[PDB]
């Protein structure tokens, strides 16, 4: 089971990035993937889910509508397009998998209030530097 | 000036009042005896005071989809969504159970909520017909160098009406006053007709095939985000009770210009209508008719060119030392003068002469011996 | 809104038990039902410890333990060792559809 | 197991025929033989034959113009060879006042670039290219097959209305002989798979190539020189001073208006399959094991399914595994057997209307559990 | 007569820029209008035109489709879009009219191949610095 | 295409007359009977001194005039003065519809 980032970079203020994973050893089309960051020398913060179908898309307060998560099933990837970066954006980008949704939804569609998760497979992540 | 050049143009002589008939695209030379001969052309036509009756969507797009199920005998979901109109939503079922989050199995209520945005509309308005202004512009036969072809305006006396205001007086700089007498002459009629206007495109149509559209609006009131019927561009599928889907129903742009096909097209506002005017020409004067007649020699500016209405145009500089004068003017009489009365009012200022030549060979005589100009025409 | 708040770090010694709080402010008891644990070890990627408040996944040792109540969740490390340094992190639901985590705690063994 | 939870669910009991359509999943049982769960996962046209792609939002660019003085002849641009624009010529008044020493008409040229936005491709589907996917999942009483959607429980098995017969292995209960018949809705002959983006249809071939569009043909996909450009654009010239080139609008929601009275598509076709099934390689996978001894545990409260079903997770004490869980009350999953201790059964049986007692394993320490039906 | 540019300043390469004039004292909407540019201690250079109705507009060869020129005739304002910038663009800008066309075709609508033409009245111009 | 080409540099003494050449590479009659000339002083905008090969717009001085063949284009400065010193362009069609101006005169007054 891995999780493999890509796409990051040195990126201008106000500019764009595509952010992509991919993923394998498991069943990728069934789980909810997320996206997580960390600033160098801070703490991590999520960041975006996207469910199985894509039908479910959720962000953080600080992504007004910059970034739109999206997944591509059959190609087991992952990504992240980021439009209107700032220095607050400065970040490792972990890409992230939700192995427990799966145990009580095996369709990973359904995007029932507080559902029980856990974040248990991660990425290496991926160095976004806005500058 | 301006009718010369112009092939949709009509010569209209007053008998020793006198009615003529502007629309767009088309220019009218008056004549009357011991008158100035005048241009006139339908410049712009325009509806002023437009009530818009109803805004309507005819492209769309669905963003911020959101949805929101419960387990079974667990209630209906709800989403604060539900409440902003500017989204639409729609309950359904889906099939619960263990290998989806349930501790019990059967049909869980599901909601799914997405923002209705409108990417193009198109307009419908209430015009009343007196709200309908009219510019027509008033050209002088001065034979001047650059008021020959010239549609700029910088020779011509702008003026307004409107089906009320159909009378207006109207003065020319140095030819006296024009009186104008105008009756409206549309081709539909505006009540019970609005005024669909779609980007650059516009028709006229019913009123009550106007309302009867199944597309989502917005009240002439409501000039707003919370469009009524979005249900006519939005389709909520949910088949097989595992899943509901939200859909655009895709651009009515073409749909409904195909629908508009037996329909008042307007050109983007150049309207259908004629205005037929009637002209007094009692307070207009012939400019010089004082003067004293050329006694110098003329030269020939520019080769005599011919309108696509036989009339010929002649460009002439005066040499003597008689201006401001009457030009002599003969084509032997036969043919006709169309630019009255010729004058020079500077000898560096050329001038424009307009006249009607014979059939077949003609003598274009411009000035008095010695120095006579003896051209030759073939009509 | 959910705001996860933790200790900014904690000081312990080999073979002592260390105990971090998550402490929530506009939170309920499906806030603390719902706590994830995250360990992150210098230079290492984050690593899950505990999901649904108390449940500790296979292969994570037997010295870490969690517990929750209706106002906060908290991480037990049992016998404390030089490998457990490292900053940990509570994770819950902000709302009903975003997760949040707390600031992170630096846990130094001495 | 995948069929508990489904609402459209079928219980067929026996050679035993069977229907298998999307969104329905069909439950089989037979005596001494193992009960198995069916499901149509997907169905997928696949040598798809592009007859002809149509053009239904375009868009007008790099418009250029040139006109002559009169007499002076016809302009021309080089854009008129390019098949990527669209060009009309025509009149306008020329004369002194607009740059010409003659009075006329002179000729006039507008030429601009025919871009497509939006496109429908029609496709020519023979009915044997349409396979079908089906999900073979056995009642293995197993922890994390209920209600499982995946697959990593389930033998996938493809069918095409030629290759209409296969031979199935189930690890651990044998082969199952599935001899399918197809059952489509519309003929594919004469008809045209009609995509539009994410929405489909199955329409008349004549009806198809008679729409008034842009098309580029079946050969040329890729292509730019659109045939057709006219039925999307417009030159006015009606005053003779102006010629104007306008683009005809988006034709996505008349298409979808025109298609009301056309056989739609979600692939997911309306079609069902007919198929046989031949039980005789299938065995119950035991059968040979003894009695459980040992007592049983509540792992999970007995939930009901939508067709009154029972299902019952328990986990094993005793130390006879592998070995037939004894159970009493109909039973659906039929010779109900432990694996490990460690694992937990899932057992779906029917219980009957009114007052019941389940009653799971042998005394001492018999589960002896109350149902109201 | 008159006519003055505005909306020239530091841009950094590859970043987007919008070119500005008034113009005043003529009929602005029956003529066609220029931008002509001069890099520092070079020569001048041709960019572009429009005529009167903005049916025609002409680019340099160097202006591969990176520059736009529109003009707002009621506002007597013209105005130059610019897109992927390089120090190769770097110079001062003038808007230029054509005043002798006006005295061909009042209009200023006809495009007629190799017409009489005299850019007789400029802007001081407006310094664009790609650096 | 159409390419303009003038003397990179021409030296005059004040009285004197000098004349500047404009010639064309795929050029034509054409291209020289659409001449336009300009002068751009040391830190001034350019100036239109002469256009359609020969004609020379009113306020622009008498000693500026111009010749035209279908060969070339010239532009002739007689009594030369101090405030001649200047940069001057030749430009006409490179296409049917696109200008392009030559490579410029420096012109010094010695
Ligand atoms: C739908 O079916 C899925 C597949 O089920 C399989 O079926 C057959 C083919 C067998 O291989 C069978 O063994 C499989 O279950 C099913 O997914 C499976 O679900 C389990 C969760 O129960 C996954 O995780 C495994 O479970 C442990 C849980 O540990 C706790 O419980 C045990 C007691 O059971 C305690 O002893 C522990 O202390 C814990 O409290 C996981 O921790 C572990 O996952 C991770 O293991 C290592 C840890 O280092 C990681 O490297 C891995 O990447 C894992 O993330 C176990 O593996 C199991 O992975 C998963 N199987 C597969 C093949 O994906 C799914 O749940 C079913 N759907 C529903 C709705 O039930
Ligand atoms: C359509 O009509 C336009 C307006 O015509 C006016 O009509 C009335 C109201 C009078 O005011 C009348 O005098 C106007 O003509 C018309 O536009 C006008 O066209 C002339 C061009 O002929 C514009 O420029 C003027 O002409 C000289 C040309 O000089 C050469 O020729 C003379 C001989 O005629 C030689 O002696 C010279 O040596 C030259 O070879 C221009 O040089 C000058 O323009 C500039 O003048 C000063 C110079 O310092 C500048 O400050 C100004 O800004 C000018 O740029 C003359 O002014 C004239 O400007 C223009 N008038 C207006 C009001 O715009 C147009 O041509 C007609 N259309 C057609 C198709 O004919």
């Amino acid at each position: 089971v891995q999780l493999v980032e890509s796409g990051g970079g040195l990126v201008r203020p106000g500019g764009s990035l595509r952010l992509s994973c991919a993923a394998s050893g498991f069943s990728y089309s069934n789980h909810w993937m997320h996206w997580v960051r960390q600033a160098p020398g801070k703490g991590l913060v999520w960041v975006s889910r996207i469910n199985s179908d894509g039908s479910t898309r959720n962000y953080a307060d600080f992504v007004k509508g910059r970034f739109t998560i999206s997944r591509d099933n059959a190609e087991n990837t992952l990504y992240l397009e980021m439009n209107s970066l700032t220095a607050d954006d400065t970040a490792v980008y972990y890409c992230v998998r939700d192995g427990v949704r799966f145990y009580y939804d095996s369709t990973g569609y359904y995007p029932d209030s507080f559902f029980k998760y856990g974040m248990d497979v991660w990425g290496q992540g991926t160095t976004v530097t806005v500058s | 000036m301006r009718c010369i050049g112009i092939s949709n143009r009509d010569f209209v002589e007053g008998v020793s009042w006198v009615d003529i008939v502007l629309e767009h695209g088309s220019c009218v030379t008056t004549m009357a005896k011991n008158k100035p001969t005048l241009d006139f052309e339908l410049i712009k036509t325009e509806a002023k005071q437009p009530a818009t009756l109803r805004k309507y969507c005819i492209e769309a797009k669905l963003t911020n989809t959101t949805t929101e199920s419960r387990c079974p005998t667990q209630g209906e979901p709800s989403l604060n969504e539900e409440q902003d109109k500017r989204f639409i939503c729609k309950h359904s079922m889906v099939d619960r159970g263990w290998g989806n989050g349930c501790g019990l199995f059967g049909k869980g209520g599901i909601v799914t909520c997405a923002k209705f945005t409108c990417k193009k509309n198109m307009e419908g308005k209430i015009v009343q017909p007196e709200n309908l202004e009219y510019t027509i512009v008033i050209t002088p036969h001065s034979g001047e160098e650059h008021a020959v072809g010239n549609d700029t305006g910088k020779h011509g006396k702008e003026i307004k009406i409107t089906p009320q205001s159909s009378t207006t007086e109207a003065e020319l700089t140095g030819y006296g006053t024009v009186t104008m007498e105008c009756s409206p002459r549309t081709g539909l009629d505006f009540n019970e007709m609005v005024l669909l206007q779609m980007e650059d495109k516009a028709w006229l149509v019913h009123r009550q095939w106007f309302l009867d559209l199944p597309l989502p609006w917005l009240p002439g009131a409501d000039t707003g985000s919370n469009w009524i019927q979005k249900e006519t561009l939005v389709t909520f599928k949910n088949p097989h009770a595992k899943k509901q889907d939200v859909v655009v129903l895709g651009s009515q742009e073409g749909c409904m210009h195909t629908a508009l096909t037996g329909a008042t097209e307007i050109q983007m506002l150049l309207f259908t209508g004629h205005l037929k005017c009637r002209l007094r020409m009692d307070k207009l004067q012939l400019k010089g008719m004082s003067y004293s007649m050329c006694t110098g020699k003329f030269k020939i500016v520019k080769e005599i060119a011919e309108t696509q209405h036989g009339t010929i145009v002649i460009r002439v500089q005066y040499e003597g030392d008689g201006s401001p004068c009457k030009i002599p003017f003969e084509i032997t009489v036969l043919g006709r003068l169309i630019t009255v009365n010729p004058i020079v009012t500077e000898k560096d200022s050329p001038v424009n002469i307009e006249a009607e030549p014979p059939f077949g060979d003609s003598y274009i005589i411009v000035g008095v011996e010695p120095g006579q100009l003896k051209l030759n025409w073939f009509k | 809104q959910s705001v996860l708040t933790q200790p900014v770090s904690v000081s312990g010694s080999p073979g002592q038990s260390i105990t971090i709080s998550c402490t929530g402010t506009s939170s309920n008891a499906d806030t603390y039902n719902l706590v994830s644990w995250y360990q992150q070890r210098p230079g290492k990627a984050p690593k899950l410890m505990i999901y649904e408040g108390t449940k500790r996944p296979s292969g994570v040792s037997n010295r870490f333990s969690a517990s929750k109540s209706a106002t906060a969740a908290s991480l037990t490390i049992s016998g404390l060792q030089p490998e457990d340094e490292a900053d940990y992190y509570c994770c819950s639901y902000a709302t009903s559809r975003t997760l949040v985590f707390g600031g992170g705690t630096k846990l130094t063994v001495v």
